[PDB]
């Protein structure tokens, strides 16, 4: 009956289920980041020495770079028997609020994770700007996460790779005493009630200070049949459908505008609710965000699952026991090399009795001069002289560290090549497109492209607040990947390139050349040229 | 050596040694910045003490200090410990910087 015991359950369920993973997935981002000897809970352990000739770190890097030089973004694509550019305004407001630093900073902290660890994830937020907004004075913004493994937990009766049929999801934050007082300041909470909540993170290395104060954003999507309402569309065209749960304040002021309900009809959908809570309390019950999907984009390495239950490998994981092999056998050698008597030789003391400064190691002296004769033995027996052996590196040494090597280089191969992660980054991407969209349908303010203009058909209340309406032919185009463009523009510029790389020298190839240089940033120069082109354009109809 | 003197004369032989805390009194402190400082170091997460406790750093407020979070399960008896450990070390470096302040020194 509690709610905060229901969803307490819930979030004890799943980080009990997940736990194995999400252990093996900290160690591995440890290994890969951090130090290679995780020793930290060996005891009765004095210091000794501890090497890190570290052979898995190219690899990582290079893989890195390879993921790094193919950047994938969405691409929406008109659907099947819709208008030809049903998805331009979709494309231009997902470039415009994607564009900036965050969203990339977001998907390279997530493909870093994908690699070391297995499992990276970004999320989605809707803020309000005042300045330069999107449309309806808001934007959306694409935020990282860190630590995923550790910090977003998902529902455990989810067998999808990208998670769209889990419905629920926490997402732990911690935080200092300066991040918790402005985290409350943001969200209204009561900053002098500090929170508490499971912690994320072990204490590995020696850190002075970690994470104090802990909370929890818990999402949960409901799918359930509301009210629509079928009005007619005064300033042009046939009816119209809007959600009973919106067009609330402006029930009365639609048919003022010139709005005429015409029927009624029950239409299923899925609401996202989100909640902040701590270990004892609620401090948000149920608020409602926008979307039809849960904000939070997971992005996987290899993925599977073994008895209903999940596991996500990188490269690291399968690395790790040859690397730290490698490790102690170079500790053991350096040992051997430093903590060695040298080559010196055996002397009785009566064999060397009064010329001990001949072997102290000068070069004042021919020759060295040994003494023969002993006043009670008559003469020094004779014997070879020893000397101590020269310090050697064991066979089994030198093989183990030849075979751990080639162990871990044979180990660290991902696939042949990164195609499989970037097919999983592209998955990451699309659901990302899917939840974008739905943010887009719920809060902006998409015009309609009418074949007899587009048509921003918005009112106000009586408060001033503007309420958006959107009919519910909203999903005319479906998501897709492609290259990475800063702007509809540049987007413009790649295809034009790409159809002139494919149309031989004839007329089109004339038509996509002055194309082309109308579509061209504009300087003085290239003013100039771009003038002519459209010009030339123009005149040839 | 003399260099580093503080004092005109060294003690000979029959010297009077003065106390100057006469009566009970509460004292008064007074020192520069520097002449007091606090050691402190976390409890090792490997200590022997703390060996099959799961550690976790414990930040104490107002004072810059850290001390270890401990925890500890048993079955048996299907119960808990915690344990909050801070290790630290109060040193006066300039004793000759701190000072005190005695009030009402009557005989």
């Amino acid at each position: 009956e509690n709610r905060l015991e229901s969803i307490l359950s819930r979030f004890d369920a799943d980080w009990t289920a997940s736990d194995e993973a999400r252990r093996e997935a900290k160690n591995d981002l440890f290994f890969s980041r951090v130090s290679q000897w995780d020793d930290w809970l060996s005891q009765y352990t004095t210091l000794q020495y501890r090497g890190q000739f570290d052979v898995v770190r190219p690899v990582v890097r290079k893989l890195v770079s390879e993921m790094r030089q193919n950047p994938i973004d969405v691409l929406y694509r008109p659907k099947d028997g819709a208008r030809p550019d049903a998805a331009d305004v979709l494309m231009g407001m997902y470039r415009t609020d994607m564009r900036h630093n965050t969203a990339k900073i977001a998907v390279n902290i997530a493909v870093r994770e994908q690699i070391e660890a297995g499992v990276g994830a970004w999320r989605l937020v809707t803020d309000y700007e005042d300045q330069s907004p999107t449309s309806n004075n808001q934007v959306i913004r694409r935020e990282p996460i860190h630590s995923a493994c550790s910090h977003v937990i998902w529902d455990s009766n989810s067998k999808l790779m990208d998670k769209s049929d889990a419905r629920h999801c926490t997402v732990i934050h911690s935080m200092s005493q300066n991040g918790w007082e402005d985290f409350a300041e943001k969200y209204d909470l009561d900053a002098d009630d500090i929170p508490s909540f499971q912690n994320p993170n072990d204490w590995v290395f020696p850190w002075l200070t970690q994470d104090t104060i802990q909370i929890a954003e818990f999402y949960e999507v409901v799918e359930k049949k509301e009210t629509a309402f079928i009005y007619q569309d005064p300033v042009t065209g046939e009816p119209v459908s809007y959600f009973k749960r919106d067009i609330k304040d402006v029930i009365d002021d639609l048919a003022d505008s010139g709005f005429i309900k015409i029927a009624e009809r029950q239409i299923k959908r899925r609401r996202v609710y989100k909640s902040i809570i701590t270990c004892t309390a609620v401090l948000k019950d149920k608020q409602l965000i926008a979307g039809e999907h849960i904000p939070i984009v997971p992005v996987f390495g290899e993925w599977g699952f073994v008895e209903d239950k999940e596991v996500y490998e990188g490269v690291v994981r399968l690395t790790k026991d040859g690397q730290r092999l490698r490790n102690m056998i170079m500790s053991f050698n350096a040992d051997i090399v430093a903590r060695t008597p040298k080559k010196k030789p055996f002397f009785w003391p009566e064999q060397i009795a009064g010329f001990e400064h001949m072997y102290d190691g000068n070069d004042d002296y021919p020759y060295y001069l040994l003494n023969r004769t002993d006043e009670n033995s008559g003469d020094l027996p004779t014997q070879p002289l020893a000397y101590y052996e020269n310090p050697e590196v064991p066979q089994a040494n030198a093989y183990m560290l030849e075979a751990a090597t080639s162990a871990v280089k044979e180990v660290a191969t991902l696939g042949v090549e990164t195609y499989v992660f970037q097919d999983n980054l592209a998955t990451a991407m699309r659901r990302d497109g899917e939840i974008y969209q739905s943010i887009v349908n719920d809060i902006y303010d998409v015009p309609r492209n009418v074949t007899i203009l587009m048509a921003e058909v918005v009112d106000l209340a009586t408060g001033e607040k503007q309420v958006l309406n959107d009919i519910r032919g909203r999903y005319e185009c479906y998501t897709d990947v492609g290259p990475s463009f800063q702007s509809m523009k540049q987007q413009n510029r790649a295809e034009i390139l790409e159809l002139l790389g494919k149309t031989p020298q004839g007329t089109p190839e004339y038509q996509l050349l002055l194309l082309q240089y109308f579509t061209l940033l504009d300087g003085k120069g290239v003013e100039m040229m771009r003038d002519y082109a459209n010009k030339q354009l123009i005149q040839m109809g | 050596q003399r260099a580093y003197a503080n004092v005109n004369t060294s003690l000979a032989d029959a010297m009077a040694v003065n106390i100057l805390n006469v009566k009970d009194a509460r004292t008064n402190v007074f020192w520069a910045d520097d002449a007091i400082r606090i050691v402190s170091q976390p409890i090792p997460a490997n200590h022997e003490l703390f060996a099959g406790m799961k550690t976790t750093s414990f930040s104490i407020p107002d004072v810059g200090l850290n001390g270890i979070f401990a925890t500890q399960g048993d079955i048996s008896t299907l119960s808990g410990l915690c344990r909050i450990a801070l290790w630290y070390g109060v040193n006066a470096t300039r004793p000759e910087a701190i000072g005190v302040g005695l009030p009402g020194q009557t005989a």
